[PDB]
């Protein structure tokens, strides 16, 4: 590669993984969405009935300042970038079922990755 | 448990089961409907703020 290709979301879910910025799970995520905390909502695509997708992008794009999103694919790898760790001979080695809706609360950090994604979804 | 936001067409949300009157409950959690009841479960027992 050159620098990275959509790995800049991985680093931010890692910073909200270790330093407790993930409202991980749709219900706790919507508690961070029905709070001013959410300046990142990262959803997935292949879900069933599409109504919770409608929930996520509804509360993530509703008219209140509060419009965070970028976008990212499948649930279980999104949860792997997000917070649940059991590494154990680290070749992905897990019984993990998906997370599919994780929301970063303030991300507690800064530059090129996190400043890049804020520059990236803020200004085109 | 909480899929209950009646989010209308792309992308306005009408929040159902209107929310708790608590600073611990910063417009996030909801109030159950038992009987004469809307109920804060977050604080495990304390509030009957009911409509």
């Amino acid at each position: 590669a050159e620098v990275t290709i959509e790995d800049a979301l991985k680093v931010v879910l890692r910073t909200a993984l270790v330093h407790d910025g993930l409202a991980r799970g749709l219900r706790e995520s919507t508690k961070a969405l029905t709070r001013g905390e959410a300046l990142l909502v990262v959803l997935v695509s292949s879900v069933t009935e599409a109504n919770i997708i409608k929930l996520v992008e509804g509360l993530a794009n509703d008219p209140e300042n509060k419009v965070p999103l970028i976008k990212v694919a499948d649930a279980k790898q999104l949860g792997e970038w997000a917070g649940l760790g059991k590494i154990d001979r680290e070749g992905n080695a897990r019984k993990v079922v998906g997370a599919s809706v994780v929301v970063v609360k303030n991300w507690g950090a800064e530059t090129d990755e996190l400043s890049m994604i804020m520059e990236h979804f803020s200004q085109q | 448990v909480l899929s209950y936001y009646k989010v209308d067409a792309e992308g306005k949300v009408t929040k159902l089961r209107r929310e708790c009157s608590n600073p611990t409950c910063g417009a996030g959690v909801f109030l159950a409907n038992h009987k004469d009841r809307l109920y804060c479960g977050k604080c495990h027992s304390v509030y009957k703020v009911n409509a």
